[PDB]
């Protein structure tokens, strides 16, 4: 019950979409996805560090809107982040984080994955964060296409999701999913 | 203030339970690299930017730790660029590698940066290999990575001391290609920037492929 | 002494004559087996008739080279050329006062007007030793002997081109860490000068 | 050192085993691994020597500094996140320590009980039950807890892990001391686990 | 065997459309040291086999017993053995390869690097490696130690496929495998000016060269 | 002390079809980050309709194919002839892997053929002789990631047992061309052996090369 | 004239070292709640099991400052580092701004910094004591 | 190798000449710092004409020595005087075949009317090499420039003396575990010549 | 400083009737290797101390510069700098000894051996020794490294007790250490063949010898 | 494992645990650590995995093979001398392994109870009491000890041991088994400790 370090995050891009979901324990609270009003942020590791780096990041943005008078987008947290995980470069986070999001100028799709000390990764087609499974990040290559509208996207994201957990631990998994668009941001549970 | 260094008893606590090249021609400098990115045997992204600009006319490539290489190009950049502005004048490639060399010896080799360094000053086209502990050295052609015995076998084979600019880009993409076809954690693109005396930087994007 | 970190496995050679000194070396440089750079110039001038070679770790006697310069500038500034003698003074505080955490070795050669031309050794430890040649590097226990048997005080010049040509070239011969061109600058009261020798001269002789 | 808790639809009830030190015999009639941190929170802690006691004795006086200044209590949400952010800082500069905490409230806002488990590198997660030093008690518990059980019923389910967990220990093991916190604060159940 | 004490650096081989090339330089070295000038590690073996050793120099000399006694050993006996009963390239490499797997079974292992080069007497090329821990492989062309991260690249723009096999003269192998040799010369710093060459045609027979230099080093741009 | 095993990483997968089986392996031979050679096959035809293959350390698994295939020359010398069965090759390879016991093979084996009904037969054996039959199995460096491709395309989506052999050649080249796509330790060739009642079929295509 | 700098470690240790948040009822003892370092901190972890480089960055910038006035005191005299010693503690001294971090602008010009930049000056970074009034007792020495 | 045992810091030299062969060596045997014996005779015979220096292991090398001397006179007792290489063989087989046990290292020097005067080195290892000259010992490294610099074939008797004096004084000079006096054996057509000669003579090379 | 690279061997010493004698051999090894030839490692102090170090060479001269600077403190503005405020060879080694042990207990030592000899104003005579980890003490004869296990056993044959003191005349004494120096000569691998000696007399001041080489060796017994 | 045995007048009791393996749960009911050497000498042994069965089996079939070919029945001291010398040999060329055995007989020759002990290194002592595998017992058998004790009273003081046994180890600990050898042979009593 008090074990909850490890799961997986996958990002994934869609046309004028992205998709960002996460594993989720079972029933008788920690989920790993945070937002910052439009960037989505989703960490594996250490239960410890990834509640001390929301925290911080509420912080950070908080400070921000309050400075700009503007919302943050994807690009500038996503430096941000790997600033602040670079500050911590012999005492590093136990992390794996990942950022996606809908820039609201422009309307591009943006996700990006990051190392334990911010070395950015910026991939147009999808991310996995997590050691949980090995197979994942061949079911997402064997899954994924490139543009694809937000149901085929969702269909795609949360089979992936759902093979991943057959071959797997179960009795108790669960998923969380988010499909944002440049005004639309709609969360899903999945309980299979 | 700082890079900090807590929780680093607790994280040992927890424990215990690429082909660069760079090329001198008549006048000026080229640098080149590949664009294949991997997180151990898995590749990663098939198309990464290697080359960096400390400065529009000074440019850099590195090895080793990702975040510190582009940590320390950063920092450089941002000082190099604030000394430009005191001085009111362009920005020297000297000046750089003095700064590199004298943050890399503060960290006792505990910032795994390795770099290559060209660029073009007014005092004329400068190439520069940097190690992370702070030593530096000069060359008319150098090579950096685990591709970097290939490259260097085909830089050995075909340079000479008049090197026109398409002389020098054809060896820097060769020297590259080698390292992509014989080494595994090459293969994908070359990348290439021209730094000629008296002109702009010219920044090729997949010059090959 | 650090891990992986780049060494200096050289062939160094400072010889006084009759109208100033010469310091000779070689040009290669080598990470383990491979070598790094095969034309690296090991000359390191730190004032305009004061120069010097190193061993040992190349980050640490860069940082210290570059002191000694940065110092000898300031020494400029007040009271002229320095001399020879404040110049290894230098070298051989900023090695001893730092020997538990720099591991560093000069070979430093000088004109002046006064002593008319010296020859100063810093091995590794700090101690600084005065002598009319001094031989330093992984290469220079293969010429002990021959040396010994081929140095004369107050030769000529030409003598003592051809007598640090022959030494560099055995310690080249005989160590797999030195090769390359032989690279001298001869300090005298006419001024400086760079010479260079090619192995395929060398190699004959 | 072994602690349980469970929070039933009413009321929050932890256990603490009233155990001594090891190569001396000792006679006593306290809990010494329990601190009241406010009138309607409490805290149980389990661990190594001293370092937990300083802990526990130090969370305690800031919560007081802050009931006394403010006037107010706070609620068992803040103390909670207030205990991880200061258990996160006491291990940033040095070899991490042993030590577990359960912190059971009563919020008089919300009017319900409220239960949180705090691990050694300072994970806090909010469960309906938690125990730490046991080597299964967690299937007994999974099998016969309901959210919305009485009193009474945690209580019988309480003497059941005790029950599980002594048929298992020499008779070394003294016993274990029950307390309840709900709306009307903390008391102790003086007759049995 | 259990440690290099006396080595060579790196044998280079290649294929060409009639034949096969190996070379190796004539260095043997005691750590740092340049000690042995003179050491020959190309052993030629009947009239249309070469055998290449790179590593311990006292287990090569085993090694080239070895060949001897299997040399001595086929003509026992055997009135055409110079004719239709000679040893062929396979049979050679068949043997060090069972030899050296079986010191390695034996936590002896002989420390060296092997490749046996030759034409079969149908005039196929014969092109294989074997090292210490019995690992085998063939291809068109073969390097050790420095070389199989240098002279390779280099070898292969010549030489990139089977295809590429018939179109390659002679002359253009021969200067290839002189050029990589100036190479490792060049980075290498265990190596030697001084090298042997051997080529393996199936019309000329074998053509073995000493005391090769290298030459035309460019030796000129470090004056500034 | 001295190390006897080395690496020499491969990728290699069996599959059994309806009356036929399949024996695929990547050409590629390395040694680090270097290349020994782009064909340097790994897949063997061992006599009377089995192929086999051992990815691993190279020198192991080499040894293990010529001790299997001495053995069934002496089988077939003692026995009138007689045909070697699929289960009973399986069962000599399991007596050879364990009698390493205590010194054993770097290596994962993996054997083709057909079964005495004629359908097609895979066994997989882990380094100490444990071997059950399979209908598909992948091993290697790429194994995770060839795996869900035929996951995602067969099931076991047209059923596998009605595939022919030419869909099962066209998803192996696809799931290694993906492979290659992704894994460093991947590229230059693909070898695939087919074993039906007619006999042992060699097939070839090119990989990337970088 | 040191490089890497040295003479790093503790020779003696106390209960009552740091003077600043020692106890009012035991003086000879430190005050735990006011350190509000979490509470469970003795003093004897702190000497053991520390980052090597720490020391090392944490010294960095005053061993080269001293070694440049150990120069300066050779080849100009006394005089020299008398002044720039002297000029350093005028406006450290005078410099009081409790609700800011920053360095004073003169500070970096007489350090030569005015347009340098470094880690420090990126990353320039409760219930109990850390007000103004705490930095007021801290200045004064009261 | 072994813990706690003899080795052999030495200064060998063995020079073929218009006329022969000439084995030279010092006197010196060290433990550690300590002078253990410093008159001690290195020049073992096994056979008549057949002399060899050892290095490594005291122990192994005189077991070793030994056991090819028996060799010899079995030898003999057959075919009489064997030559240079027939003991270099044997040496050679004895070092190869225990070198994971034996830590043991020869210099061999023949004469025989066939050949005329031949040597052998065996470093460590059990590799055999046939050179003009040899050196070897820990004073060896010190003197590799020097002689290859003054070594010429088919040199006149005192000509090779002095060269072995000349080397192994500036080996004495340089190498701490060498010293005492040189010892020497002419090997010609004529017979066997031993030569000594004291620290006061070649000092004052 | 934790640990020696370049060293000399070591340093003997006498008390006689009348004054000290002090001798050191001029060497500085590297090692095996004999590398510097011509280091004095007497180091006179004032008019009637003299200073012999066996050890590290650059912890040597980091004293050498202490001991002058020591001399320069001294003299500063006293007026009878020499007269009657000179150094004693007590105050001395009592600066030397307070050294050593601080940099002992700092985990920081001079890898140093140290004997101070010299005369009293009043004509006593004052030879005592120190080390690296500050351990002191005084006797009528001493001597660092191998001489302590080789020049003592001799030089207490003349003087054995303080009453023999009286008895030994400078002659004897001086004989007594040159034959001590010939003996290590002969046992020292690490040693010279040429030294410098002190002679502190509380009559004829202070006589220092240079360039002194060990005579009279029997290298005769060898030839058979 | 733990062992006992108590020389009483008349008989020797020797008290074995009727433990079990760790890791497997097993429902069995008799003495496996307990070995009939003759009809007037049983052993008792307590140590590690199956080496101290192994050994026991070898010493039994020893035994009943010098019964067999002289129609005789060895004194139990020669029996704790051949004991002695088969274990002192079987470590002279391996790593000794934990062994210690309690041999108890009945001589009729001398018509007196005996009892001997051997450790893993091969020492055999005699004594009237005995005991190996407990962390005391020790007072208890002095304090209430006698030479001449009847075999009630030596039963009585086993079970004040036993109980003080039990009263330090969990409810893991299912029982001993209790034998007797006196003049009429080996009997098992089998209502209690």
């Amino acid at each position: 019950p008090s074990s909850i370090n490890g799961g997986i995050v996958v990002a994934m891009t869609g046309k004028d979409c992205v998709a960002i979901a996460c594993d989720l324990r079972l029933g008788s609270k920690f989920e790993k996805i945070f937002h910052y009003g439009h960037v989505f942020l989703g960490i594996t590791g250490l239960a410890t560090d990834v509640t001390t780096l929301n925290e911080m990041f509420r912080y950070k943005t908080n400070l921000y809107k309050l400075k700009e008078e503007r919302a943050i987008e994807p690009e500038t947290f996503t430096q941000l982040v790997s600033s602040s995980l670079y500050e911590r470069r012999f005492g590093p986070y136990f992390v794996g984080p990942v950022v996606a999001g809908i820039n609201s100028k422009s309307g591009k799709p943006f996700i990006a994955g990051f190392d334990l000390i911010g070395c950015i990764d910026e991939a147009k087609d999808f991310i996995v964060s997590g050691t949980a499974s090995d197979q994942l990040f061949g079911m997402c290559e064997s899954l994924y296409e490139p543009n694809l509208e937000p149901e085929d996207l969702f269909e795609t994201i949360s089979q992936a999701l759902l093979n991943a957990a057959d071959r797997d631990a179960l009795s108790g998994w669960g998923a969380v999913v988010y499909i944002i668009k440049k005004d639309e941001v709609v969360k899903r549970y999945l309980k299979m | 203030a700082g890079l900090s260094f807590d929780n680093y008893q607790r994280n040992n606590f927890l424990a215990e339970n690429t082909t660069i090249v760079g090329v001198k021609f008549n006048n000026g400098v080229v640098i080149a690299a590949d664009t294949r990115s991997t997180q151990g045997p898995i590749v990663a992204d098939k198309n990464c930017a290697k080359l960096h600009r400390i400065s529009p006319k000074i440019w850099c490539a590195g090895a080793g730790t990702a975040a510190d290489t582009e940590a320390v190009t950063q920092l450089i950049g941002s000082n190099i660029e604030l000394h430009s502005l005191y001085t009111s004048r362009e920005p020297r490639v000297v000046s750089a590698l003095q700064m590199l060399k004298q943050h890399l010896f503060k960290y006792q080799g505990h910032i795994g940066a390795y770099l290559i360094v060209a660029g073009v000053d007014p005092t004329g086209s400068h190439l520069f290999s940097i190690h992370a502990h702070g030593s530096t050295d000069v060359g008319y052609y150098l090579s950096l990575g685990s591709g970097s015995l290939a490259a260097m076998a085909v830089l050995e084979s075909h340079w000479k001391q008049d090197l026109t600019k398409e002389e020098a880009i054809k060896l820097a993409s060769d020297a590259i290609q080698a390292g992509i076809w014989n080494d595994l954690g090459s293969g994908s693109n070359v990348d290439v920037c021209v730094m000629e005396i008296g002109k702009d930087a010219e920044y090729l994007r997949n010059y090959l492929t | 002494l650090k891990k992986g970190e780049v060494s200096l496995g050289t062939s160094i050679m400072a010889v006084t004559f009759k109208d100033g000194v010469i310091l000779g070396a070689d040009s290669r440089t080598t990470t383990g087996a491979y070598i790094a750079n095969r034309v690296t110039d090991k000359l390191t001038r730190v004032h305009d008739k004061i120069w010097c070679c190193r061993s040992g770790s190349a980050a640490d006697t860069q940082a210290i080279a570059d002191i000694v310069q940065y110092h000898l500038e300031l020494y400029t500034s007040q009271y002229g050329t320095p001399s020879t003698e404040t110049a290894a003074s230098v070298f051989k505080e900023l090695c001893y006062e730092n020997k538990d955490n720099l591991t560093a070795g000069i070979i430093v050669a000088g004109y002046d007007d006064k002593n008319k031309g010296e020859v100063y050794t810093i091995p590794l430890g700090g101690s600084v030793h005065k002598l009319p040649y001094a031989i330093a590097g992984s290469g220079s226990t293969f010429i002990y002997g021959y040396c010994d048997k081929n140095f004369r005080e107050n030769m000529s010049k030409e003598e003592t081109v051809d007598f640090i040509k022959h030494s560099l070239s055995q310690a080249i011969k005989w160590d797999g860490s030195s090769g390359g061109v032989i690279r001298m600058v001869v300090l005298t009261a006419a001024g400086v000068e760079r010479l260079i020798f090619y192995p395929d001269e060398y190699e004959q002789l | 050192d072994i602690i349980l808790g469970i929070r039933v639809q009413d009321s929050v009830i932890l256990a603490s085993s009233k155990a001594v030190t090891r190569g001396i015999s000792v006679l006593k009639d306290s809990d010494d691994k329990t601190r009241q941190l406010s009138p309607h929170t409490l805290m149980s802690f389990a661990g190594e020597a001293g370092d937990t006691v300083q802990f526990a004795e130090y969370i305690q006086a800031n919560i007081q500094l802050y009931s006394i200044r403010e006037d107010y209590e706070l609620s068992p949400q803040a103390v909670s996140s207030f205990v991880r952010q200061e258990l996160a800082k006491s291990i940033r500069s040095r070899r991490p320590y042993q030590v577990n905490v359960l912190i059971g409230g009563y919020d008089k806002k919300k009017n319900k009980p409220e239960l949180y488990q705090i691990d050694y590198l300072g994970t806090k997660v909010e469960l309906p039950y938690g125990a730490h030093g046991y080597s299964y008690t967690f299937f007994l518990l999974d099998h016969h807890y309901r959210p919305d059980m009485t009193t009474e019923e945690g209580l019988d389910l309480l003497k059941l892990c005790v029950q599980e967990l002594e048929k298992r220990m020499p008779m070394d093991f003294k016993g274990v001391i029950v307390k309840i916190v709900d709306k009307d604060g903390i008391r102790q159940v003086d007759d049995f686990q | 065997t259990q440690q290099p004490i006396v080595t060579g650096t790196s044998v280079i081989s290649m294929k060409y459309d009639n034949g096969v090339i190996i070379a190796a330089d004539n260095l043997g070295s005691y750590g740092s040291l340049l000690r042995f000038n003179g050491v020959e590690r190309l052993i030629p073996v009947g009239d249309n086999t070469v055998v290449g050793i790179s590593g311990d120099i006292s287990d090569m000399q085993h090694i080239e017993r070895l060949l001897k006694d299997l040399v001595t050993e086929n003509a026992y006996d055997n009135p055409l053995a110079d004719a239709e009963e000679a040893l062929e390239p396979s049979y050679i490499f068949e043997y060090l390869a069972t030899v050296m797997y079986q010191r390695r079974s034996k936590m002896n292992p002989l420390w060296n690097a092997i490749i046996v080069a030759g034409v079969q007497s149908n005039g196929d090329q014969f092109l294989r490696y074997v090292n210490l821990l019995g690992v085998t492989y063939s291809s068109p062309t073969l390097a050790t130690g420095f070389g199989a991260h240098m002279a390779n690249p280099l070898l292969r723009k010549v030489v990139d496929r089977e295809s590429d096999i018939p179109k390659t003269t002679v002359q253009v192998a021969e200067e290839a495998i002189v050029n990589a040799m100036r190479v490792l010369y060049y980075r290498d710093a265990r190596s030697s000016r001084n090298f042997s060459l051997a080529i393996i045609d199936k019309n000329t027979g074998l053509t073995f060269k000493k005391n090769l230099q290298v030459e035309n080093m460019k030796w000129d741009f470090a004056k500034d | 002390q001295f190390n006897p095993y080395g690496d020499n990483g491969g990728t290699i997968l069996g599959i059994a079809g309806e009356d036929f089986a399949v024996l695929a392996g990547d050409t590629r031979n390395i040694t680090d980050y270097s290349i020994n050679s782009r064909y340097e096959p790994k897949v063997f035809d061992c006599g009377d309709n089995i192929v086999m293959s051992a990815n691993g350390f190279a020198a192991d698994g080499d040894a293990l194919v010529k001790r299997f295939k001495n053995s069934v020359k002496w089988y077939h010398f003692d026995h009138n002839d007689k045909k070697l069965s699929i289960n009973s090759a399986a069962r000599n390879i399991q007596h050879l892997l364990y009698g390493k016991r205590f010194f054993p093979y770097y290596v994962h084996t993996i054997i083709a053929g057909l079964d005495e009904d004629g359908k097609g037969a895979v066994y997989s054996f882990d380094p100490v002789g444990s071997y059950e039959r399979e209908q598909c199995r992948a091993g290697g460096a790429a194994a995770s990631l060839i795996m869900p491709f035929l996951d995602n395309q067969v099931n076991f989506k047209k059923p596998l047992k009605y595939l022919s052999v030419e869909e099962v050649i066209k998803l192996v080249r696809d799931s290694f061309t993906s492979a290659t796509e992704r894994h460093i330790q991947v590229g230059d060739g693909l070898e695939i052996l087919i074993v039906t009642k007619d006999g042992v079929r060699k097939e070839f295509y090119e990989l990337k090369r970088d | 004239m040191n490089i890497v700098p040295q003479d790093t470690f503790k020779s003696q240790v106390s209960t009552d070292q740091d003077k600043s948040v020692l106890s009012s009822a035991v003086p000879s003892l430190p005050d735990t709640l006011r350190q509000q370092e979490g509470g469970a901190v003795p003093l004897s972890t702190q000497l053991n099991d520390r980052h090597p480089l720490e020391s090392t960055l944490k010294n960095w910038e005053t061993t080269q400052r001293q070694r440049q006035m150990e120069q300066y005191r050779q080849i100009f005299g006394i005089a020299e580092p008398m002044k720039r010693t002297m000029e350093m503690e005028i406006v450290n001294r005078t410099d009081f701004n409790p609700l800011s971090t920053n360095g004073s602008i003169h500070r970096d010009i007489l350090l030569n910094k005015e347009c340098s930049i470094d880690w420090e000056d990126v990353y320039p970074g409760t219930m109990v004591g850390d007000d103004v009034h705490s930095k007021i007792e801290k200045q004064l020495g009261i």
